[PDB]
């Protein structure tokens, strides 16, 4: 109603921008171990105009991919609305959910892999001890 | 507040506010919101707080279901290879890890005694074999994937036909209120054609089994749907199945323009310049000729009818659809189905009263002759009450107002020497 | 919306008067009276009371011709917006003393941004608003420099100092980031990140929380 | 890293969509990851990455359809 809009100072809390999504992803994936020194810098793949380095690293590439995923969800909703409809709004809450899922899944799978590798090393040491026993 | 997962954690205890009330947020609490209506537009406030888990069956979902079912049935080796490929990611690795853990716990239990060697050795060698198998599986991944791709491409048209058939059958409710069909009905049809196929008792060649499965699927779906479907609508369902098969068949044109003109394009603005043509043609026949000649294959329709001398005789024939003169102009010879489509357009133009009859002809030229022959025969439904009907599924006998269907069931019960407790439902008792 | 037409049997008795929005002349008079009353706090700006009001109404008039309710349902402008503008300028000038014309124009532009620019949707509207704001500011204040105007942020805060003073963006961003860290450490349970839009919205919300009837 | 990214994006974003739309979104994400030179396991099927065999068997014993969409 126009009466509500008057007597109230209006503030357009617009949707999160590309740079906002990039910053959210970067500060929410800082704890995650994503540093790959052997990253090969590709061509193209532009999503965030202000990529922090001109040649991106692995972590910046991952965050750019995350914001690209959010943008592709927005574009998929737009296309679905274009050809027919029946869509559900994508919101920054979805982005936070996706980032939290990424963090939890990455940590869980990396922990499982590290546990299996440590078990393999323990088995190697025990079997070397058995080798010494057999030689004796 | 619950969806937002707000927590007023204070005093070493977890808290949450529900209205004016304050309540402890007990751990291991999950809430699963649910709905039954596929088409609901939730507000963004609710949309942001939930993960939408959609179980609605769609074209792609049913296509994948049918593909998996036919791959498991027809080609158990390809299905086994697919299962092996899926397992190779984590399940085979888990099995190998557990085998190695068993080796470790046996070796530390036996202390690696040289007398115990043999009990170790077999295990060790077996473990090697296991890894060797895994190694072989990781050395032949691409070949198995390309084989599975070839088989899936071979079986894809059947899955597309199955999905299209089910969705035509489901949409059949628009024609009449009594044509409500469920997904379980089509799944039963698919399982009956896939497993209980009398035409597949000895067929071994995979392509032959696939062709037999497709043909019997079309036939069985049509028979089961039309057994409980009005006689004036059998031709509609047969034409729809013919269209589905035509979209599925290869080596044929899509006939999109001809079909669109047949269904909807016949009603277009072409009344201007409706010449009387010949004495045989009437005003509506002239208009139909004008509309049909808009198509590229019939652009010379005017001269083609005017030059012909026996065309006027054909117009007054008892069954024009039997002998339809070759009138369309085509640069290259067409398949019999294209001939049927063009003659069907001609019959829609000239003598529309035979259209239905010619429609049947078209079906016999597309889905094969005697496709409707089962419908003409009397209802041998003793087989339909023996098998094809589960006890949980009732048998509804809907009769045209003024007809009685209790006679058929009473005679079959007498034949099958099974008692029936016939009850009239008019009274309250 | 929500209004039902009155019955003819009742309308027959009640004459109705269409009180439209006050015209540019009426607005100039009323808010020039308000500005002359407000600028008496700082004598050095008294002679600037008459032009300033004009600039304000000019912007309002332009801000009424563009941004019609057809474009967005909330693009509605009224003399209440002008009253909030005057009240915000007065609130900024209330504790502060010995202000040159520079500070007056700076708070004028800041209030114009916070009332007319942050309600817009597309970047085109915001850029149009900024250019027209500095255009009218230079039009009605020709002898003044652009010092109030090339400053792109134009932000005010009173956390760093004892009153509303123009503060640079970097140190305010650092302070707000520290406060946000403390806030989500004790009050909230989910980490909060501070990007530029968050800083702008926090500044707008604080400004609203300070003004009367805000 | 890329595989976990894809799985999380699927289980968080790729909901409410039909099977074709889910596959299209996953294909787009994988194509971007390839374009960004991010090493994700090629042709990864998300069904067993997020759920081992025993959970699948428990779900099947829990009256669940064997469709890939249902899994």
């Amino acid at each position: 109603s126009p009466a509500l809009f008057n007597r109230c100072v209006l503030n357009w809390f617009g949707d999160w921008s590309t740079e906002a999504l990039y910053q959210v992803g970067k500060e929410f994936t800082s704890k995650m171990d994503l540093e790959k020194p052997n990253y090969i810098v590709p061509d193209y793949m532009p999503v965030v105009y202000d990529k922090l380095p001109q040649p991106p690293s692995h972590r910046e590439a991952i965050v750019n991919s995350c914001v690209f995923v959010h943008q592709t969800l927005h574009q998929a909703n737009a296309r679905l609305a274009k050809r027919g409809g029946r869509t559900m709004a994508i919101t920054p809450r979805h982005y936070l959910d996706f980032i939290n899922h990424y963090a939890n899944l990455f940590h869980e799978k990396r922990s499982e892999l590290e546990e299996q590798q440590m078990h393999l090393n323990v088995g190697l040491r025990k079997i070397k001890e058995t080798v010494d026993q057999v030689e004796e | 507040p619950v969806l937002n997962r707000e927590v007023r954690r204070t005093g070493g205890r977890v808290l949450i506010t529900l209205g004016d009330q304050d309540i402890d947020l007990s751990p291991s609490f999950v809430i699963f919101l649910s709905t039954r209506d596929p088409t609901v537009e939730f507000p963004p406030d609710l949309c942001s707080r939930v993960t939408f888990v959609n179980f609605t069956v769609t074209r792609s979902s049913l296509q994948s279901q049918c593909l998996n079912e036919v791959l498991k049935a027809e080609r158990p080796d390809v299905d086994e290879k697919r299962s092996d490929l899926l397992k190779l990611q984590g399940e085979f690795q888990l099995r190998l890890r557990q085998l190695e853990k068993s080796l470790l716990q046996a070796l530390n239990e036996v202390k690696g005694r040289i007398l115990d060697d043999d009990t170790i050795i077999t295990t060790l060698e077996n473990l090697k074999r296991e890894a060797a198998e895994v190694t072989r599986k990781v050395e032949e991944t691409d070949i198995v994937m390309q084989e599975v791709e070839t088989v899936s491409q071979q079986y894809l048209p059947l899955s597309t036909a199955c999905s299209s058939i089910y969705f035509t059958m489901e949409s059949l409710k628009q024609i009449h209120f009594l044509y409500q069909y469920s997904l379980q009905f089509f799944l039963d049809i698919y399982h009956n054609v896939l497993y209980e196929n009398p035409n597949l008792k000895g067929v071994t060649d995979h392509t032959q089994r696939l062709s037999i499965i497709t043909k019997d699927l079309f036939q069985v779906a049509f028979n089961r749907v039309a057994r409980g479907m009005l006689h004036q609508d059998h031709i509609t369902f047969a034409m729809l199945l013919a269209r589905i098969k035509l979209k599925g068949t290869v080596g044929e044109p899509t006939y999109d323009a001809e079909f669109q003109h047949f269904l909807r394009g016949n009603e277009i603005v072409l009344s201007a310049g409706s010449t009387p043509r010949i004495q045989g043609l009437t005003v509506e026949q002239a208009e139909a000729v004008v509309r049909l000649s808009c198509l590229p294959a019939f652009k010379d329709l005017i001269a083609k009818v005017q030059a012909d001398e026996q065309f006027g005789i054909w117009l007054d024939s008892s069954s024009p659809e039997q002998t339809v003169p070759y009138l369309w102009s085509e640069e290259t010879p067409a398949t019999p189905i294209g001939q049927a489509i063009h003659r069907l357009l001609l019959i829609q133009a000239f003598r529309p009263d035979r259209l239905l009859a010619m429609a049947h002809m078209f079906v016999s030229t597309n889905l094969g002759e005697s496709f409707m022959s089962i419908m003409e025969q009397p209802l041998d439904l003793t087989h339909i009450v023996g098998t094809e009907v589960k006890p949980n599924t009732p048998v509804l006998m809907c009769s045209v107002p003024g007809y009685d269907a209790s006679g058929h069931v009473e005679d079959l019960a007498a034949e099958q020497n099974t008692q029936i407790t016939s009850i009239a439902i008019g009274s309250a008792e | 919306p929500g209004r039902k037409p009155l019955s003819h049997r009742f309308l027959r008795h009640v004459p109705v008067v269409y009180v439209d929005y006050p015209g540019p002349a009426s607005l100039t008079q009323i808010y020039g009276t308000f500005n002359r009353a407000m600028l008496r706090l700082i004598p050095s700006l008294r002679t600037y009371a008459e032009p300033l009001t004009a600039a304000m109404v000019e912007f309002y008039t332009m801000s009424q011709e563009r941004f019609t309710q057809d474009t967005q349902p909330h693009y509605i402008y009224s003399p209440r917006e002008m009253t909030r503008w005057v009240r915000g300028i007065f609130e900024a000038l209330r504790p502060l003393e010995t202000l040159p014309v520079e500070g007056l124009i700076r708070i004028w532009a800041h209030e114009a941004l916070r009332l007319f620019q942050d309600r817009l949707v597309e970047d085109e509207e915001r850029r149009w608003t900024d250019e027209n704001i500095d255009t009218v500011a230079l039009k009605h204040f020709p002898n003044i420099d652009r010092e109030k105007a090339m400053s792109r942020p134009i932000l005010y805060s009173n956390w760093l100092s004892k009153d509303y003073i123009p503060v640079d963006q970097e140190e305010l961003r650092d302070y707000v980031k520290a406060r946000l860290k403390v806030f989500y450490e004790e009050e909230l349970d989910v980490p909060l990140v501070l990007f530029n839009e968050v800083l702008d919205h926090v500044l707008r919300i604080d400004r609203i929380f300070r003004q009367p009837q805000g | 890293a890329g595989d976990c990214l894809l799985s999380a994006a699927f289980i968080a974003y790729a909901g409410y969509f039909d099977q074709q739309m889910r596959q299209n979104l996953f294909t787009t994400w994988s194509h971007h990851l390839q374009q960004a030179n991010i090493q994700f396991r090629t042709d990864i099927a998300r069904t067993e990455y997020l759920s081992n065999a025993d959970e699948r068997l428990r779900w099947q014993a829990s009256s669940l359809p064997a469709d890939d969409l249902c899994t």
